[PDB]
């Protein structure tokens, strides 16, 4: 029931050959599953919490100078001193002043003074370091049993039940076993490691608006610094990028506190992930996790019930959703037990051969004596169908129409893979739940590319990569030969694509 | 601050949107023209130098861009 | 253990069946060894003290001119004689203080002046001399076998050494012996008598900070000599290298001692290995030594154990070192005494296939009561996989992953093969047991050139060899006539490479 | 006075720091800078002093350079 | 390091013979002796590169010494 | 008189001006000048004394460490902080050591570590500044005539006696003047601003010996410094160029305070000048000074002196001074009043015909009764000649021979007019002469080819010169046309000259 309308649900076609549900849960859209031998369940990598972290560095984005102390010496001596150049508590800078007879200096010109400022700090950007291991996910999964718009909504009351289960692979307990009886169990062979490589993913905290930020970029911006440090009296580091030493004309040396940078770190912070914190753990979103489930332990309860006969009614008129999978919600006569609810949406009426698919799998009234509104799916074949769900005397038929030809689906489910590729790089040849030659050869061929093409182009935001691709496509057909100039308009065709392919 | 490096350069490809893609691509455009709409003169002049090169009727082509693309954003 | 994380550490896995594996071992970390049924072991050349040695030459670095007496004859009135001029202690000149009537002479010319100074030393440096013998080597053997998580560094018990037994390879006893807890005792047949060169080497002893200095150099410092030890005040050859007195045309004999010479020496010793001669016997850390392991006595233990079943709670989390290995410290919930507990590199599906190697040869629980620590060093395959521990059904796996490249190890037995090589010349191609005469090369072909290189550029230094090397790496990109090309840009690049390797 | 020994010439190769190695590789240099900056004059001096009788394209440099490598030291 | 640089550079030319002067006349010459004497092998290696450059009769004569004297001082 | 024999005492019988004639009276020896009629005098730059000197730096050549401390950090916790980092009186170096199971957390890898030693200086070495003011030069004036028994050196009542004259000239008062009652006065006005190069010359002191050093050298010494003056722990700069951080093969990083740099500097100074210290006044030798001693107001004490009657008994065999100047020490035992010593030179004496030219022109004796003594010069002619007294059947006639060569001695003022040439360097035309063409210009073509010749060869210590002077003189012999085959011969051999006019 979950994953229906997640604008990005993906029906993983089973396989009548051992359970290889190799699916990459997205932390966003989702993936449902279907094989003859089992009801149909789906998963949505809901929460992706990070346990503990290290306070690698702390930066200050709003310093505050306090005491402006200035010292001077004329060409008569070498430099200046000034009481404060012997403290970390300040920040000094020495240079010259046209020291002349203005001050009564024997010699003329050449002086050298030094002004200082006591360097306090207003708000500090407390970054972090989260080892790949110690984190953890929480993939909840549901099943198309008898649900009733019980979809999404409440989740905790639903997990103490047979159709909605919540498992959680740790990089330590990587094979959780979601046991939703009345059906069975579930295997999970997850890689709580090849996630988002939180290796180089320092977790930021800029005034309770934290974003998971790339490592590099973290060290790279300089301002103040203090870290792996017992706060105590924060002996800073740097500080130039805040106290501004500009001597008015050439007689006096003034120093202003350059402005906060508060939001100039928000424009800096133009990366991708947005994080949420509890304080305890690093609760977040936007990530991915590759697993493998065990289909073996999952019983189709339904095929044991006597199909239900009596009345049926569309409490909720059929709604087509995200590419041609229709939900119908219906209720029952009102004096029955746990029995199947017949339903074959067909071509016609008389020769009602069942044509199309039954996402739902096994639809069965819950052992109820009340009008059970069982909410269940179906995949109409492109064109005109008849979601007919009943005994046959009283077929609560319906006229349906799926506007998607099969060719127009292949072209548009080509992208449901085009993006799940360019967002999952090579972990894209992982949806290929099997040990195929090409599902395997791929993860490998488009491997010395994920590695190459990325290393030599892993530094350029949207705009920046079109500006290269388009330059490459010109280097394309336009050049001396069509030999080593095809791969130019080729890889140059990737960049132009990758930029626009992430957007839509 | 002085130099601020972009976390842009190294984003994090995920299905969930980036910090602020929106208002991202519209800025570079804004600047690289909100520059030529101020110091437009650099256009005609910048153009000349784009002429003094391999003057390939498909090369001068690029160069012209290489200059106007850089001026705007100091590099 | 001893080497679960020391950058230097090299692995000699020679199941040569030669019951030996020549293996070079210095104070540069260590080596582990493993082969058929042989509990992988760690040898670590720790200490290499020099016992009895006596001084060769003592230098003075702190002169101290006592009194200065002097006499000047008048022009051809004879000559200036000073009774000291004969007593070795002082030191004087025979200048020419021009003099005449004003100067008290009955004539105009160059009467002669001899200014004598009594010389004395304040602090010196003696060059105790060391010979092959008076040398004692301290190797530390430790077998992964089955041990402790924290106690992999504890080094106090060499009586309980079920693994970590301290050897003591003397020069007079090249052969050795090891004692274990049910393991064969080991024998290393070495060459303390010729390990690291010592003929060309002494112990400077100034200020209490000593350091192993070359011989060549130590016979050329320009200070006052003192051959033999002291009988209190001694006689110094070159009592003037320090003493300096230059009077110009006047009667004023300026005898300045010249100061100290610490920096003057510390500074000119930037290639000398720091050494701490402590108490009686000088201790040299940072040596080098070439042995060989006699692998007969060492035969696995606890092989006759039953593959123990209880679940295993990793006490900590699965780490990696600079070699892709993995500490995997687990627990055994109280099921009987000693037994084996197997693991596998579960390359994905359940427990099915065993992959990658396991560095610990055989893991064995030696504890009879409850829970106890043990850690297996594995060699996870270049890609992903888990870590099965215990047995099949009640097995806990921890997800793991190893990055880099299959051919990223070929960029390491090669880069580590420039250190092993460029810090031991030809006595470097000695890590892997003689595989025939195929080695009458890697430890031959080098004493053919290297011994000719010893002379040729033997006397260089960083900066130096580049300008003498780069000019070569250039000459070979510009050889007008000959085969010079190939040997040129080679002998050029390799030099500059030798420097750009170890410690630079 | 002059302590002409330079053990850093007779290095020992081990898994350790040859005494004061830290700033070894750098020193030899910064004294060629402390020289020329205070003696900018010699800059052009060894430019022709070498150029003349360099007898080649590149040779000029391997002179101009192998000269500006004497003055700093043996002088 | 701790090179306490070159005062030999600027010698306050006068009457009273400079500091430690009597020495300096030879000193920079000795360092370059105690050096070759040790590692003479810098022979077929030093004289070598000479024929390698220019080839003029009086080339090696000055090239071979160009380096022979730079060998030390940088040892 | 004053300089009856000092290496480098030159004459200027050629005042050649309307009483105006210059000279460069240096610390090196002296000069005697005698105009056509004027008494003859001996001036000399006896001493010079800087007065106030503002110390610029206070280099430290002996560092002492303590409070050795340190801290480490597992490869996860970011940096490593130690409170002494906020001490500024402690030096540190943070560097990644090694660790893991066996040392800290367990997560393997090269984490970070820092160690902080304390600091302090055992012996510093200030460098006081010298400004073209505060340098009172001393100059001694000793006439001739009435002067006996080398009562010359004897510097007493250098005031009372008019035969001696103390003349101190400050740069703010160069026009000084000698009061020689009887011989008149001596008008002198010098160049205290353009003597030695006081601008650029600091003033240092290790222990107590004092030097004179050129600025460059003084500001290019790694040694930990303290600038200006300050009583508290001179906040040291470069507290680390004299401290060392040993890198342990693995785990540690311990400091090792380099040893006393005394003799290291005490040797670097080779090329500097020696300088004493009297009180606070920076007394020094070796200076040189220019001047325009006006010959007016000077008069022969006695032009109206009856010749001394009859005792030419000289109590000294008339020795001879270098440069060819016989000195006699007559004593008029039988004589009276202040009469004119009837001296004179005679080539034959057969019939008094002088050919000398004594330079102590107008020798006189005062209070002369008996016991009267007195000295007097003489330029003996070439070959034979008899010194003499005018009249007397007791007219002494000590035969005298003049060695050398008439035109021989000429070759001398070419290789001596050269010493004054090399040293002084260009202020070497300001010897004794009023100039106009070949004398005003000599400078004009020297000042230009003095600066040029400085810029391209300053920095060339001695051994340098010749090298880049011989291997240069070759370029001139080679090639052709002269314009570039002479200029390279000239400046090649002449470079060499300022190498032989040095130590000789
Ligand atoms: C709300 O949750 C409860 C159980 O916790 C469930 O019985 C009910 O059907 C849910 N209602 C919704 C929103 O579907
Ligand atoms: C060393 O061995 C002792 C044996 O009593 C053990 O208790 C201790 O934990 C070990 N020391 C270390 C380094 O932990
Ligand atoms: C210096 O000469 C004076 C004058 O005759 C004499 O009285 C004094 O003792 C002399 N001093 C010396 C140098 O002995």
């Amino acid at each position: 029931i979950r994953c229906i309308g997640v604008s990005n649900r993906d029906f993983v076609e089973g396989m009548s050959g051992g359970t290889w549900v190799d699916v990459v849960l997205e932390h966003g859209g989702c993936v449902t599953v279907m094989a003859q031998d089992k009801p149909t369940v789906d998963i949505e990598l809901v929460t992706t919490t990070v346990s503990n972290m290290a306070e690698v560095r702390s930066y200050c984005y709003e310093a505050s100078i306090s005491d402006m102390a200035s010292d001077s010496r004329c060409p008569t001596q070498g430099e200046a001193y000034l009481d404060k150049q012997s403290d970390t508590q300040y920040v000094c800078k020495r240079t010259l002043v046209d020291r002349g007879w203005g001050n009564g200096c024997g010699l003329f010109g050449k002086g050298s003074l030094v002004t200082c400022a006591k360097f306090a700090c207003s708000k500090k950007m407390t970054g972090k370091s989260i080892q790949p291991e110690n984190l953890e996910y929480r993939i909840m999964l549901s099943v198309h049993g008898s649900q009733h718009s019980g979809m999404i909504v409440n989740d905790t009351g639903h997990e103490t039940d047979e159709n909605r289960a919540k498992v959680e692979i740790t990089p330590n307990s990587p094979r959780a076993e979601a046991t939703l009886g009345g059906f069975g169990s579930l295997g999970l062979d997850c890689e709580p490691r090849t996630g988002l490589d939180f290796s180089d993913l320092y977790y930021l905290t800029m005034n309770n608006k934290h974003w998971l930020v790339h490592k590099e970029w973290f060290h790279d911006i300089p301002l103040p610094w203090h870290a792996g440090a017992d706060t105590g009296t924060p002996h800073w580091n740097n500080k130039e990028a805040l106290v501004e030493f500009k001597d008015a004309h050439a007689k006096r040396q003034t120093v202003v506190v350059l402005g906060s940078q508060e939001g100039a770190v928000h424009t800096a912070l133009a990366g991708a992930l947005e994080a949420e914190m509890d304080g305890a753990k690093g609760r977040l979103s936007s990530g991915h996790l590759k697993c493998r489930l065990k289909m073996d332990k999952l019983r189709l309860k339904g095929v044991s019930y006597s199909l239900c006969t009596a009345a049926f009614t569309f409490t909720k008129i059929p709604a087509e959703t995200l590419h041609g999978t229709v939900t119908v919600e219906v209720q029952y006569a009102g004096t029955d037990g746990p029995c199947k609810v017949p339903a074959q949406m067909a071509v016609d009426m008389q020769t009602l051969t069942p044509v199309g698919r039954l996402i739902t799998a096994n639809p069965v009234i819950t052992e109820s004596t009340e009008n059970s509104k069982m909410m269940l799916e179906l995949d109409p074949p492109f064109g005109d169908s008849y979601i007919v769900i009943g005994v046959g005397e009283k077929k609560i038929t319906h006229h349906w129409h799926r506007s998607g030809s099969t060719i127009g689906k292949a072209f548009e489910a080509t992208v449901r893979g085009a993006k799940r590729m360019a967002v999952l790089g090579d972990t894209a040849w992982d949806f290929g739940s099997v040990g195929g030659a090409l599902n395997s050869l791929g993860k490998g061929i488009h491997q010395i590319f994920g590695a190459a093409f990325k290393s030599l182009f892993g530094g350029m935001s949207w705009f920046s990569q079109i500006l290269i691709g388009t330059l490459l496509m010109w280097l394309g057909l336009n050049t001396k030969n069509g030999s080593i100039s095809l791969m130019c308009l080729a890889l140059g065709g990737v960049l132009i694509f990758l930029s626009t392919a992430v957007s839509a | 601050a002085v130099t601020l490096p972009s976390h842009s350069t190294r984003k994090l490809q995920t299905r969930s949107q980036t910090w602020l893609e929106s208002r991202e691509y519209t800025k570079h455009l804004i600047r690289v023209e909100n520059w030529i709409f101020r110091n437009p003169g650099f256009a005609l002049a910048a153009a000349a130098i784009a002429w003094l090169l391999g003057s390939s009727t498909s090369q001068k082509v690029i160069y012209l861009v290489m200059i106007l693309l850089i001026a705007p954003a100091y590099s």
